[PDB]
């Protein structure tokens, strides 16, 4: 990654490199889990959510917290530490926790439709338990 | 009418590798494991035997 | 755009395609083989320029893992092309003209019964070795340098 | 042969035992596997039924959709004509000098009384009455 | 007015052949004991999404006889001519 | 026409040829022959431009349509069929016949394709639907 | 007696090959001259001595 | 994982015609495992849409190699950029491609003539003779307007090799034509019909 960006890290890099340095070490070890006694559906769902994670904590540091600089911050959309069309929702008001893009495509639906866990909890028949079939997610949105 | 919720288990904390649940929080409830009774099981035991005595 | 480890673990769970739990991909693997020549096409067409070590593609994968087909048109600016394969004729005939035994490697580069290398255990992490590229004068070529 | 059927009995035969309510349960989710295995890792999250199957003994759980359609050996079309076949009828008697019917559930006299017209208009459709005796 | 009604009758066979090689429905049921209340359904059809990259489903090398002809015209002829022996 | 005079002399068929029309609306020739070949001459270039192939025996006649762009075409096979001239397409067969088609001729209004064949009888055929609306049977040969 | 090599006696019939009867019964497997061509229409040009007026020009 | 892709896809297309008795190793050269029946020798004969996709996935196999052994540090960037040259060049020694499709030989001799031009403008003044001549782009550009006009032909191939193996093969009753031999007994058969 580091590689691929030419420019160093600029400024407190060290604050974030231990925790993004251990995603890495999170996300290869969820690429090479066995797809053994899990579902077709379900083996997919470890790496969106390290990718929610990695690209969660990126966008925290800097907009809640403040604690990276934006060029920091930048640096690590252009390295690809943190998806920026998935940050690029989460300013968005109604989007604020989205699990991943996957699940507000609504063209990629039968019925074009968003995904279920986006639903409202309190407009469902809030008893029922989701678990959505791109990511696991049990509900993102409120 | 002319037309409660559980609670879920949330740690947004983003910086907690090993802890953090956002959209995968749980409920509280959640029986995340479903096993019949042991009456249940030894009347669906003697089902699959039966269905696999065909051979 | 999506996370570059989904198709990874596909590719890698589908595996050789012996397996059983895939068996309902089977057809659609059949299917994708009248747009493999296309494949082949947009993949060489991208295929990274001798000054760069490594090049990025935009791929755009079938969701079971079927086909990948990268996606890009590579467009050049053909003065800075002209010119970036113009230092390439200079670096090529310099190190033939100073090199002691220049060996030619070996085709095929890998046995027949060699299986294919699998890209994040064994060059993902190692670091790739400098392109060719011809040491610019920073204060003659200072206008293109950077 | 179906569009132009005309046993207007054996219509009211199939009238009489076909379900008026239509049966919702026939579309529920198939019972989860796992959960006859014991062992359903999804929990309360799983679609499918977590209940009893039915037993294999049963013919009711044996059933091929080529026997339903073509209607041969069906259990459950043999579970309806034994049935029906077994609900009570009425039979003439052996005494074939008997040509009286009794009537009853005429309700009691007054208001709610059937008149004697009205088993006349009823009745004089099927054949010709030669005495109507009424017992209010 | 017959080539215009004819074109556009065979247009859509030869562009259906060459091609070979939102939207709802009203449904007005007649089983009448029906939908809670109605007399009428209406339902959204969407078409479902054809994978591009799946071959062709289903077998039809298969070959049956030909439908049976039309019943037969009446023969409708001039009567029999009498052939003598000398014909 | 007024001479008589042999103007061209074009070749291609492999056997007989036994069925010319002369577009009346193109600047085509269409032709078919005992190779089971019908093929459009383009008379811009005097060559063979379009080919359509389904016959399975000798093309005993064809005709083209008055005002669609339409080839019907018979043969030995006991078919009509209809061709669109663009694409070459088959787009009817008229399996009615139960004996080679002898001739076929073409007219705007319904009939749109009459046809005569060995079986004694002629057909008056509906081209939209591709039916035989129509069979006389008075012929006795 | 020898009676496999015969000629056709018997009439020939067809109309119930591939496509024909029923358009969805194409085969994908197309032959190469089944490629589309000479798709624009060639028409004679006005004024060709067409009918009507070549009839009024007795 | 195109060539990954495109082994899988051609090892199913062998299983799917149950042939099981060939095997095609990792380099696309395809080997019959036993000595063949004619039954098995005709049976497992496949065609130049088969094969064509297997050579120019050779061809693909040979560039990502080059370049793979380049990525594991042990060739460096001026063997890499020679490699490529020499592949470009020597696709008809390297490939059985001309087999499946003569007409390829025009772009064969096309990089033949490329390398005569670069060669000799290249290898000059002290710059001899031998390898080193990496200048591969004028040799990688003649097989990609190959491919330009392969694409679609094997596009339309493929589709016809797949649809007969998933509808199978609908062919019967399609109008035989007329052909050198078969001319003088059609003629025949016209006449006694006639
Ligand atoms: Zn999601
Ligand atoms: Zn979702
Ligand atoms: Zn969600
Ligand atoms: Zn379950």
């Amino acid at each position: 990654k580091l590689r691929r960006v030419r420019k160093s890290p600029p400024e407190g890099w060290d604050l974030i490199e231990p925790t993004l340095e251990q995603f890495e070490a999170k996300m290869r070890e969820a690429e090479t889990e066995p797809h053994e006694g899990k579902r077709k559906t379900e083996i997919n769902w470890p790496i969106f959510r390290i990718h929610h994670q990695r690209s969660r904590y990126v966008y925290d540091m800097y907009y809640k917290k403040a604690e990276i600089s934006r060029e920091l911050y930048e640096f690590c959309l252009t390295a690809k530490f943190a998806d920026a069309a998935l940050i690029a929702k989460w300013k968005k008001q109604g989007y604020e926790n989205l699990c991943c893009v996957k699940c507000v495509n609504t063209r990629d639906s039968n019925f074009g439709t968003a995904c279920i866990c986006r639903v409202p909890k309190s407009k469902l028949d809030a008893e029922r338990v989701i678990e959505c079939v791109h990511c696991g997610c049990h509900g993102c949105s409120g | 009418e002319k037309g409660e919720k559980r609670k879920r288990v949330r740690n947004d904390d983003s910086a907690d590798i090993d802890g953090y649940t956002g959209p995968w929080s749980r409920f509280i409830d959640e029986k995340t494991v479903a096993k019949p009774t042991p009456e249940l099981q030894k009347q669906m035991d003697e089902i699959v035997k039966k269905r696999q005595e065909k051979s | 755009e999506m996370p570059p480890e989904h198709v990874r673990k596909v590719i890698r769970d589908h595996g050789d395609m012996t397996s059983r739990k895939y068996r309902h991909d089977k057809r659609v693997y059949l299917g994708a083989l009248k747009y493999m020549p296309h494949a082949v096409l947009k993949l060489l067409e991208n295929m990274p320029m001798p000054w760069e070590q490594i090049r990025d593609v935009k791929v755009l994968y079938h969701i079971t893992g079927a086909i990948t087909f990268v996606n890009d048109i590579p467009r050049v600016i053909e003065p800075v092309y002209m010119a970036q394969w113009g230092t390439m004729w200079i670096m090529m005939r310099r190190e033939k003209r100073d090199r002691r035994h220049f060996k030619r490697m070996r085709f095929p580069p890998f046995d027949d019964e060699e299986p294919p290398l699998d890209y994040a255990d064994n060059i993902l992490d190692v670091e790739p070795l400098e392109p060719i590229q011809m040491e610019l004068d920073p204060e003659e070529d200072g206008a293109v340098a950077e | 042969q179906i569009a132009n059927n005309m046993d207007q009995a054996a219509h009211d035969r199939l009238r009489r035992m076909g379900r008026t309510q239509p049966y919702y349960k026939r579309n529920a989710p198939h019972i989860c596997s796992f959960f006859v295995k014991g062992e359903c890792k999804r929990g309360e999250e799983c679609p499918y039924r977590h209940e009893k199957p039915t037993d294999p003994d049963d013919p009711l759980s044996r059933q091929n959709i080529r026997d339903r359609y073509y209607g041969t050996n069906d259990p459950v079309a043999e579970k309806i004509l034994n049935r029906a076949a077994a609900a009570p009828t009425l039979s003439p008697p052996a005494d074939t000098t008997i040509t009286t019917l009794y009537i009853g559930n005429l309700g009691p006299s007054g208001a709610q009384q059937v008149t004697e017209k009205d088993l006349n208009d009823f009745f004089y459709q099927y054949g010709d009455i030669r005495c109507l005796r009424v017992l209010t | 007015d017959a080539t215009e009604k004819t074109r556009m009758a065979l247009e859509k066979i030869v562009n259906s052949k060459v091609a070979s090689a939102a939207q709802y429905i009203r449904y007005t049921p007649s089983q009448q004991n029906g939908a809670a209340g109605s007399q009428q359904r209406i339902i959204r059809m969407v078409e479902e999404q054809k994978d591009p990259m799946e071959p062709p489903k289903f077998k039809i090398n298969q070959k049956i006889p030909r439908a049976p002809p039309s019943p037969p015209a009446p023969v409708m002829h001039s009567p029999p001519r009498k052939m003598t022996a000398k014909d | 026409l007024a001479s008589g005079q042999l103007k061209l002399s074009l070749t291609g068929h492999i056997s007989s040829v036994r069925a010319v029309k002369v577009s009346p609306r193109h600047p085509f020739l269409f032709s078919g022959g005992e190779d089971k070949q019908v093929k459009c001459w383009d008379l811009e270039y005097n060559k063979v431009i379009r080919h359509y192939h389904g016959h399975l025996s000798a093309v005993q006649a064809l005709s083209v349509h008055p005002s669609l762009d339409v080839l019907v075409t018979c043969a030995r096979d006991s078919t009509a069929r209809v061709w669109d001239m663009r694409t070459k397409a088959q787009v009817h067969c008229f399996a009615g016949h139960t004996n080679t088609v002898a001739d076929v001729v073409c007219q705007s209004v319904d009939p749109q394709v009459i046809t005569a064949s060995h079986d004694a009888t002629v057909r008056l055929w509906d081209l939209a639907a591709g039916r035989s609306m129509c069979t006389l049977t008075h012929h006795k040969k | 007696m020898t009676t496999a090599h015969r000629p056709t006696f018997h009439p020939a019939r067809g109309g119930t090959a591939r496509g024909e009867g029923d358009l969805s019964k194409l085969s994908n497997q197309y032959s190469s001259k089944d490629m589309p061509s000479h798709t624009k229409m060639k028409y004679r040009q006005t004024g060709q001595e067409t009918e009507a007026d070549l009839r009024k020009k007795d | 994982q195109v060539l990954r892709q495109g082994y899988n896809m051609l090892n199913l297309l062998i299983h799917r015609k149950n042939l099981n008795y060939l095997h095609l190793d990792y380099n696309f050269n395809l080997k019959p495992v036993k000595t063949l029946t004619t039954k098995e020798r005709k049976k497992s004969r496949f065609g130049n849409a088969f094969h064509l996709c297997r050579e120019i996935l050779r061809l693909t196999k040979l560039v990502v190699d080059a370049h793979v052994q380049y990525r594991l540090n042990n060739v460096d960037a001026y063997q890499l950029a020679d490699g490529l040259q020499y592949i470009f060049a020597h696709v008809g020694q390297l490939t059985g491609m001309y087999r499946y499709k003569y007409k390829l030989m025009r772009q064969v001799r096309m990089c033949k003539d490329l390398k005569h031009l670069i060669y000799y403008r290249f290898n000059t003044g002290p710059v001899g003779k031998g390898p080193g001549c990496g200048f591969w782009a004028p040799g990688w550009r003649v097989w990609l307007f190959f491919l330009r006009g392969i694409t679609p032909l094997l596009e339309r191939w493929l589709g016809n090799l797949l649809s007969r193996q998933f509808e199978g093969r609908h062919s019967k009753g399609v109008a035989k034509t007329v052909t050198k031999q078969r001319v003088e007994s059609h003629f025949d058969l016209e006449l006694r019909a006639a």
